[PDB]
């Protein structure tokens, strides 16, 4: 009986090979040859952000550009002020291991998870001014390893578990449910448009999930290993995914398929955070050699180096204005590069 | 403007409590210390909490020292993900059932994955072999378990260094120490990093598991400064 | 004669050699500021405790070659000043080893808490002792047997009295090394890894303890002007101020430069420093 | 996408031989330390064997060793167990497994009940 | 047995997936190159903004 469902599924999956197969008219590689290429880009860092003690896991920043929040193993939830350098506040919170973080669009809420499987989520604007739990979120099995306030009322959460869930803050209970993977939920980026999400799994695999209806729509394959970070192209219709390969890959949502690889024969080390330039010409990529680098987005060319982290790159963030790009590391420092004429 | 001005103010005073409250708490870090409470299944874990929701605490104080025990409850089999979390915590007490499957062999496999590690190769690790009492009469039983799950343990002879027991079995110490001597050769295997090894044999349940970590941590700690110093 | 002229030979060579010694200690030591002050990521009670250490011989091998320079009225209260900055310094480097020493032993030995508080302490500690340990011995020899800036000490009263702190704290850091060692050898003995293993105690008690051997420089620092009849006279002459200038310079390199801390830090520094360039 | 599918298997004598393989066609092979694990019917899962990048450190789970024979072939992606001198006790079901990520010599799960980078099953029955 | 079920889901899964259909990947190459060039000038990591009103100078 399973022999002829194992069959099935097989000849599924070379119907989907084949589709994909023909669809594959052009190559973006040979399409981009004939552009002007990018040229050196030469970042160097403006601020130094040094207030935490223990290796930072996560950072965000605001919708405003300007307050980003950083979270670290010493149980701080620090918020910054990029251009003054100062500290606006200091959380400290109940359980010392965090491994997310998150900064509402409205500069509200600030949401923080870890191993203790829950979701915590301080509200900033009280009026005695000082920042509580305002709802606890329980009901995840395993530790929590990614969160993104989709509004001010409901949080997409992705945790150790193989199952992402949309919750709801007002009431504290799951609104929907996301089955499907089959390994530890990794890393997770909305779409431009707050209608769709992608969900980078262990499993080597990635989805595509609708938060209104609640079942994937498409699966790209293309890696061969876990995925530690995922993005979506500013167009919100193709994503570049991080794994520990070392190679980025963009994928289209609308070919269903890879774009073009990023892998060069120096890398070894496994990618752990990616991000885009706000007009997706640039790349920049995290690793685990201790340097970031940036990429042509469309040549797949290495246009910089952003050398300068002791330990290694956990997290990295580019301005939603799109001035600057923060990088924290293992080494308790956060770095705001930008580049000069 | 002056309203600017005011507002700078504000914020440098309000960053200057922010740090007094942070170099206050540095101090609480600094001082107390991360045990990560790693065993291989149901090996005496509970036992060894008795004694001293995702994650679990037990705060326990020994001579003026502050110790975190860290026992990972809820979390999945899938143990590669989440154990990076724990490259930072001082030691990794390793709980082994010295007794489905082959238990021995999952401990081995997972032992030297930690200590492999590229993230965890800077981690100390103390080795505690619970059961004693089920090994020993194992052994007096005649129970085929260790001498055709470890083919190797036929040509193996007690070290002359050690013989403390006053009147246990030469079998059971001879078990004891190729268990001891199998985890030994692993650690001692590979010195890629700058970490060692603490095996123990917890037999007895009483309070002497706490002075074996006090201990061990106060040995981890002397080497660590002293390589610091490049004098070790 | 032949032989008068080998003894002006040498002595001309042992000075030179003697100043060429100080210049490399200067050298090293102003490297090893310039990278403490620099290089930022290195910032903690046992840095700060290496840059006071290393400007407290600053102060020393800046004092003794301006005395030098200007050993023969402004002339009269020039050496005065400088003799008296001499002898501060010379207490000030010997009470910073014993700083580094209790430090080390604290951190090691001590029990919980692991403080970084007591830095106040160490630095008092270090810059005051000896301004309270000179400025009596300064005081009465103005007020007593005011010679014209300084000289060989012609009381055992006046001596001792500038000399017997020198003794005890390096009697202190005898034992305080001793303590450190014992403990080292504990560590060694533990394992029982390789006799390459096990020299590699004494070579570490030796490479740090060498300035507490110093003190064979600081007894016999005032050197005379003609060195008497004798092959170990001007033997052990040579000997102290080479073993001097050795000391300064093995302290500046073999105390900050073998740290693989900032070996790697200064390794990462300026391979970023080259793909920036390039 | 990384589609491990085994080889072999079925019945067969104690004391008879068996050859079991492995066929990669997912990822770069000479770069995955690949591993067997077996699973008895009632028992849970057990590693039993292993081999390094290209072949030079190969560990046995201890009542295997010298019956079993593990090599494996860079050239066309595929790996192999050279079984002998089989027991009723060897009757399990084999699976075919990865370390999750390339050039480290450390692969932490492996032997667990819902991984991903591990083959189907190959009957394996000793009578 | 669970096995079963799984098996029904996913065959499930990949046949909701399969009935969607795909887009040329030219085409999406030349609206991704389309968008780039659009917003290029609207890049401040691209084209370096002058340090007068660059807010981390």
């Amino acid at each position: 009986e399973l022999d002829q469902l194992r069959q099935e599924a097989e000849q599924l999956k070379n119907q989907i090979r084949d589709a994909r197969k023909a669809c594959a008219d052009a190559t973006l590689s040979q399409i981009t040859n004939n552009i002007d290429p990018v040229g050196r880009i030469q970042m160097r860092t403006r601020r130094t952000l040094r207030g935490h003690l223990a290796k930072i896991y996560a950072m965000h920043w605001g919708t405003d550009s300007r307050l980003l929040v950083s979270a670290s193993q010493d149980g701080k939830l620090i918020i910054w002020d990029s251009y003054t350098t100062n500290k606006v506040h200091a959380i400290p919170l109940r359980s010392s291991w965090v491994m997310t973080c998150a900064y509402a669009p409205s500069g509200n809420y600030v949401a923080c998870g870890g191993l203790d499987n829950i979701c915590s989520i301080y509200n900033l604007k009280t009026r005695e001014g000082n920042v509580r739990v305002s709802r606890e979120l329980a009901g995840h099995t395993g530790y929590l390893s990614c969160c993104r306030f989709l509004d001010d009322n409901q949080i997409v959460t992705s945790s150790g578990d193989t199952t992402c869930a949309l919750w709801d803050i007002e009431t504290g209970q799951q609104t929907t449910t996301f089955t499907g993977h089959t390994g530890d939920v990794m890393s997770l980026s909305l779409a431009p448009d707050t209608r769709l999400f992608v969900s980078g799994a262990c499993d080597a695999s990635a989805k595509l999930w609708d938060v209104r209806e609640g079942m994937c729509r498409q699966t790209f394959t293309g890696h061969e290993s876990d995925i530690n970070a995922i993005c979506f192209f500013p167009n919100g219709n193709a994503f570049a995914t991080g794994s520990d390969d070392a190679t980025c890959r963009l994928f289209d949502l609308r070919a269903d398929q890879e774009l073009m690889t990023y892998s060069h024969d120096n890398i070894i080390c496994g990618i752990t955070s990616v991000s885009f330039s706000k007009s997706g010409r640039l790349l920049l990529a995290g690793y685990d050699d201790f340097n970031c680098n940036v990429w042509d987005a469309l040549k797949a060319d290495r246009a910089g180096v952003l050398a300068g982290h002791d330990n290694r790159v956990s997290c990295l963030g580019v301005t939603d204005d799109g001035m600057a790009v923060a990088t924290g590391s293992w080494d308790s420092f956060l770095k705001i590069w930008n580049g000069s004429s | 403007t002056e309203d600017q001005r005011n507002e700078e103010k504000a914020q440098r005073e309000a960053n200057k409590k922010i740090e007094k409250q942070l170099q206050k708490d540095k101090q609480v870090y600094r001082a107390t210390h991360r045990l990560l409470l790693l065993g291989a299944g149901e090996s005496g874990k509970n036992t060894i909490v008795k004694q001293m929701s995702g994650i679990f605490e037990t705060k326990f104080q020994v001579d003026k020292v502050n110790f975190h025990m860290f026992d990972v409850g809820a979390q999945r089999d899938e143990r590669r993900k989440w154990i990076q979390c724990f490259n930072d915590v001082t030691a990794i007490i390793f709980v082994v059932a010295s007794s489905q499957t082959n238990r021995l062999q999952a401990a081995l496999k997972l032992f030297d994955s930690i200590w492999n590690n590229k993230w965890l190769r800077d981690t100390s690790v103390i080795l505690f072999l619970n059961k004693q009492d089920l090994l020993a009469e194992k052994v007096l039983a005649g129970k085929s378990k260790i001498e055709d799950y470890f083919p190797e343990f036929a040509r193996y002879t007690t070290p002359e260094d050690a013989t403390p027991e006053p009147g246990e079995d030469p079998r059971v110490t001879r078990a004891k120490y190729f268990i001891r001597d199998e985890f030994l050769r692993i650690s001692t295997a590979s010195g890629d990093g700058r970490h060692y090894c603490y095996p123990h044999f917890t037999c007895a349940v009483d309070t002497e598991n706490i002075r074996r970590v006090f201990n061990d941590c106060r040995d981890i700690i002397q080497r660590m400064h002293l390589r610091q110093y490049e004098l070790l | 004669n032949e032989a008068f002229l080998d003894q002006r030979l040498i002595l001309e060579r042992l000075q030179v050699m003697y100043t060429v010694g100080y210049s490399l200690s200067l050298a090293t030591l102003l490297l090893a500021l310039l990278i403490l002050s620099l290089f930022r990521r290195l910032h903690c009670t046992r840095n700060y405790i290496h840059i006071n250490l290393f400007t407290s011989f600053m102060l020393r091998a800046a004092a003794i070659l301006s005395r030098d320079r200007l050993l023969p009225n402004q002339a009269l209260a020039a050496c005065r000043t400088a003799q008296i900055v001499t002898q501060y310094c010379v207490g000030a480097n010997y009470t910073w080893l014993l700083v580094e020493g209790v430090y080390l032993h604290s951190l090691l030995v001590l029990v919980g808490g692991s403080e970084e508080g007591h830095f106040r302490y160490y630095l008092l500690l270090g810059w005051g002792a000896p301004a309270l340990f000179v400025i009596p011995w300064v005081i009465v020899r103005y007020l007593y047997e005011n010679t014209q800036c300084w000289e060989r000490n012609e009381v055992k009263a006046i001596w001792w009295i500038i000399r017997t702190p020198i003794l005890m704290t390096i009697l202190i850091n005898f034992l305080i090394f001793i303590r450190i060692l014992g403990i080292l050898l504990s560590k060694l003995r533990t394992r029982q890894m390789r006799c390459r293993d096990y020299r590699l105690r004494l070579a570490r008690s030796t490479l740090f303890l060498v300035p507490l051997l110093g003190v064979h420089e600081v007894v016999f620092a005032p050197v005379t002007e003609e060195q008497a009849r004798g092959a170990l006279r001007f033997a052990k002459l040579g000997f102290e101020i080479f073993l001097s200038s050795f000391q300064g310079f093995l302290v500046s390199v073999l105390y900050c430069f073998i740290n693989k801390e900032v070996q790697s830090e200064i390794r990462r520094g300026w391979h970023h420093c080259r793909l920036r360039r390039s | 996408q990384v589609q491990l599918q085994e080889s072999g298997g079925g019945l067969v004598q104690p004391g008879g031989s068996l050859r079991l393989s492995c066929a990669a066609s997912g990822f770069t092979f000479s770069n995955y330390k690949m591993n067997w694990v077996r699973q008895a019917p009632g028992k849970g899962l057990e590693w039993v064997s292993d081999i390094s990048q290209s072949g030079a450190s190969i560990s046995y789970t201890g009542s295997v060793k010298g019956r079993f024979t593990i090599s494996r072939d860079n050239a066309k992606n595929t790996l192999y167990l050279q079984m002998n001198s089989l027991k009723p006790e060897d009757t399990a079901v084999y699976y075919c497994a990865r370390c999750p990520a390339p050039f480290t010599r450390d692969c932490f799960d492996v032997t667990s009940t819902t991984y991903a980078y591990r083959g189907q099953g190959t009957q394996v029955t000793v009578s | 047995t669970a096995s079963i079920a799984q098996a029904r889901k996913l065959v499930e899964q990949l046949k909701m997936e399969a009935n969607i259909d795909r887009i040329k990947v030219s085409k999406a190459a030349a609206d991704l190159m389309a968008y780039c060039e659009a917003h290029a000038k609207e890049d401040p990591l691209l084209t370096p903004v002058p340090a007068s009103e660059n807010p981390f100078r």
